């Protein structure tokens, strides 16, 4: 039979059968209970709208993501999300399909063990396998080397790989991602008068960020230009009218990636953690990693980031090496495409964690040889 | 009685006419909605071309 | 058995069995004791004529409404009105019929508790339920969202509802209604020479208001036109002859709704309290409320109000939103039609306040789960 | 007499409604014409761009 390539993610759940080009169903991972009282009788009001249904009734819900930073903080809601994904968005019972979840690097063990225990006890799948979210993004590019920066919505991690041999001592995981950029944008919009507070209006700020923000090639020059002319002010229409005008908030929101001091984080930007991740590698594979830097994940879709990052790394790196940044147009679904490719391989067909194996060793089987 | 019949006939015609006008304005409002969708789509496509060209 | 859908109102009591299209008996709610001496013996003169009987002998009575502004100020008279409604206008003993009263929003608790105590002790009904007068008017329109402006004769209230979830923090109750318009019309008629003082002549002024007054589309232009031409002066024949001619009093009486400063009230008109009630709602359900504005209640029957209100709200609201005002021809009985529909539902059949429940918790049961 | 008064009032209401509807439909037609004018202007600009791109 065919395998189910699910990809929990944090912000958008992407799923679909193995062997295709794009995920079949992509929908936000939010579960929102209603918060008001409700007076109409017999309206058929449910107790929790999940997935894309709660992005249409969000006016009277309190949306809450079940995955904070890669890790899962609310297991009941995550179980509800998985149940919805299997039964309503794909309509395939899990009793007859292997599953291939994905997990960020350096995550707590208990999260992974609970994930496999749920998949084997509640949904009762035949066999499931957990894979690191960066190796798949490297599969999708058709490479076999390269250092991949997978800046998702929950957590940004940077896994270097050479000739198929991952370097476990050079993984640099940073917890700045799309959600923190949304919060920072929502916080700097208040400088013009627009106040978004409700958890429903966070979605509106996210839409503003997606449609308007861009990464500046040079930050100081843009700050000077936006403060003199008015060629940058782009307007946007809220879900009820009252258009708003975003000035130099456009390139200040995604600039947080390269200067995490804006949101008070100490660490260095995504332009310098990649160079540090390279320098921890051996001295003989640094040229190949320099030449095959891969971008993935949703948050790396800002217009103009593949040039800013290249300029920064070229500034840091030695002058002789060639710096090349692979930015495929299908960046958002790169991890899932790689997952489909991996699940479609014949050599991989014996790596699944078969159910009888789980019955013999318990949930701690995932840390064992079947990784 | 004759005057009542005349007034009732004219009022009924007026009701029919206002129904026709409301249907016509519904049709033209729908057409304007379609053209507004057209402009939204064309501006979105132009913005997509702009971001693709600026971002290569 | 069948349920009794009574609707106390203030000015007209509307009642009838559940499941029909129109109330069975509609009659003014006035109780008038005779005031003169009375010399004929054996004429069979009663001590209080209630309902529609006191609108025919009003020449020698002192009519007094038992409901001032939603609240009930004279409990003995209200009990008399209910007794008349049950026994003479419907001729069904209350011992064998559930009742569904209606109550304005934000009313004093003691009024509701006394109402249920009367219904359970004096008339001894099997089970009664109290419902907010706006949710029913929303039932009758066949909608499930929308903001309903129920401008009755006692009190005008504006309850917004979305997807069946009422928003308790956005109810704007204003005490200007048909009665104040009657008093203001009676006060401005004195500018031509016609003086109505007796409580019986208030009914004549009410008839004048119903038959002649209309809401102007633009107030200043109408004031200018009525002051130059004479195409507006419509005449009306009193109950004894001596026709009167109403000039620009025609559209000045109902204009008080949109400018409550005429009768000295501070608050804003019904055109601006609706917009304020909308703006208190969340940012994502404002479009639906804009598109589904519902009118109900008797006082919204003025010829030309559904256009003036739409023009005013379109002036206030953002230019992109579409403003639509639902004004069904059966506006007056909209609340009662909705009450019949609600009482006819199977899902609602277990929400009644059963008598044994009242015996166990006292009259304060109404504020509890059985709302 | 009661019936005649009812009919006359109905006629006046319907006439006023038809007047309002006519004015509104004319205004909306004007708005649609304006948006079509904007679309045609940008379309002619893009057509000039295509004429130059023929040399591109
Ligand atoms: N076109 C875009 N432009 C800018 N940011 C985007 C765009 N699309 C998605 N994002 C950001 O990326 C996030 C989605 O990232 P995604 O790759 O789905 O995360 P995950 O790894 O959990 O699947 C969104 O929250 C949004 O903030
Ligand atoms: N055809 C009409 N035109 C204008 N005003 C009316 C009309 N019918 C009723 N009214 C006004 O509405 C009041 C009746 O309102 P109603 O809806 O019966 O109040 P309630 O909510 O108490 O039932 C009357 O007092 C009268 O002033
Ligand atoms: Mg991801
Ligand atoms: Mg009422």
């Amino acid at each position: 039979t065919t395998a189910l390539v699910c990809d929990n993610g944090s912000g958008l759940v992407k799923a679909g059968f193995a062997g295709d080009d794009a995920p079949r169903a992509v929908f936000p991972s939010i579960v929102g209970r209603p918060r008001h009282q409700g007076v109409m009788v017999g309206m058929g009001q449910k107790d929790s709208y999940v997935g894309d249904e709660a992005q249409s009734k969000r006016g009277i819900l309190t949306l809450k993501y079940p995955i904070e930073h890669g890790i899962i903080t609310n297991w009941d809601d995550m179980e509800k999300i998985w149940h919805h994904t299997f039964y309503n968005e794909l309509r395939v019972a899990p009793e007859e399909h292997p599953t291939l979840l994905t997990e960020a690097p350096l995550n707590p063990k208990a999260n992974r063990e609970k994930m496999t225990q749920i998949m084997f006890e509640t949904f009762n799948v035949p066999a499931m396998y957990v894979a690191i979210q960066a190796v798949l993004s490297l599969y999708a590019s058709g490479r076999t080397t390269g250092i991949v920066l997978d800046s998702g919505d929950g957590v940004t991690h940077n896994v270097p790989i050479y000739e198929g041999y991952a370097l476990p001592h050079a993984i640099m995981r940073l917890d700045l991602a799309g959600r923190d950029l949304t919060d920072y944008l929502m916080k700097i919009l208040t400088e013009r008068g627009y106040s978004f507070v409700t958890t429903a209006e966070r979605e509106i700020v996210r839409d503003i960020k997606e449609k308007l923000c861009y990464v500046a090639l040079d930050f100081e020059n843009e700050m000077a230009t936006a403060a003199s002319s008015s060629s940058l002010e782009k307007s946007y229409e809220l879900p009820d009218g009252q258009v708003i005008t975003i000035g130099n908030e456009r390139f200040r929101c995604p600039e947080t990636l390269f200067q995490p001091s804006f949101i008070g984080m100490e660490s260095a930007g995504i332009h310098e953690t990649t160079y540090n991740s390279i320098m921890k590698c051996d001295i003989d594979i640094r040229k190949d990693l320099y030449a095959n830097n891969v971008l993935s994940g949703g948050t790396t879709m800002y217009p103009g980031i593949a040039d800013r990052m290249q300029k920064e790394i070229t500034a840091l790196a030695p002058s002789t090496m060639k710096i090349k940044i692979i930015a495929p147009p299908e960046r958002k679904y790169s991890v899932w495409i790689g997952g489909s490719i991996l699940a479609s391989l014949s050599t991989f067909q014996q790596m699944w964690i078969s159910k009888q194996e789980y019955d013999e060793a318990g949930p701690s089987i995932v840390h064992r040889k079947c990784f | 009685s004759d005057k009542l019949k005349e007034a009732e006939t004219r009022a009924e015609f007026a009701e029919r006419s206002v129904t026709k006008l409301e249907k016509s304005i519904d049709d033209l409002e729908d057409e304007l909605y379609a053209q507004k969708l057209k402009y939204k789509a064309i501006s979105e496509e132009l913005d997509h071309a702009l971001n693709d060209m600026t971002s290569i």
